[PDB]
């Protein structure tokens, strides 16, 4: 979960095509790779703002706290019995 | 009189292969209810 620590600004995707001599995929959108990593959400949009770029926002997704019981794979009467192990 | 030279556990040289389970069928009368988890099985 490294990978999801830091606020991300990409773009929308532009058109690729393919390359008539050797079939690369060609670009004309600049902005293509442009990625940039921020601490928080509120510098990310700052930097959006600041730069007069139209932005959207996706909130951070955490996964929620699970109740992890190792007990539970033997119950004597639930339906959370493992079959195996 | 009292012996202490003869082997007297002679009778394992005349079970068959299903003693240990013709010894539970006949045990299966002599036992309590078993205890309900209120349901079949796990996947019910």
């Amino acid at each position: 979960v490294n990978n999801t620590k830091k606020w991300k600004m990409e773009f929308d995707t532009r058109e690729r095509w393919e390359n008539p001599l050797m079939g690369w995929a060609s670009t004309a959108d600049p902005l293509s790779n442009l990625v940039l990593t921020f601490s928080t959400k509120e510098d990310a949009i700052a930097f959006a703002e600041k730069n007069g770029w139209s932005y959207d926002v996706e909130e951070r997704k955490v996964p929620k706290p699970k109740s992890k019981s190792y007990g539970a794979n033997f119950s004597w009467n639930k339906r959370t019995r493992v079959s195996t192990k | 009189p009292f012996d202490n030279t003869t082997y007297k556990n002679l009778q394992h040289h005349d079970y068959s292969t299903y003693t240990f389970l013709d010894l539970n069928l006949d045990l299966s009368k002599f036992r309590m209810p078993q205890p309900s988890s209120g349901r079949e099985s796990p996947r019910h």
